[PDB]
């Protein structure tokens, strides 16, 4: 203008907007339990 | 044409009112997934042996 202020307005650029944050949960695998091995008693079937 | 533009629009309607994204769906219903052994399916492989 006559005092220098633009006759034009301004950009406005547009702002991020938040992201959403994300979780997960990772799992594990070991091995199962195997057998040992097997002693004969002296006791009965009922007993033992 | 038409069909396929009928399709889109109802499909992403469908989309946007269970909340889902395309990610989500295309999770639900590919068949390109991984033949890698998950931990999962391990656990799944010796629970059910």
């Amino acid at each position: 203008t006559i005092d220098g202020q633009p006759l034009s307005l301004s950009l406005y650029a547009t702002p991020a907007d938040p992201s959403m944050l994300l979780s997960a949960a990772i799992t594990a695998s070991q091995g199962g339990g195997d057998l040992p091995h097997a002693v004969m008693p002296m006791y009965r079937f009922p007993v033992i | 044409l038409t069909q396929l533009i009928s399709f889109l629009f109802q499909c992403t309607q469908w989309l946007t009112t269970q909340k889902w994204s395309v990610s989500d769906v295309f999770l639900m219903t590919t068949d390109n997934y991984s033949t890698v052994l998950t931990p999962d399916i391990e656990n799944l492989i010796t629970t059910l042996s």
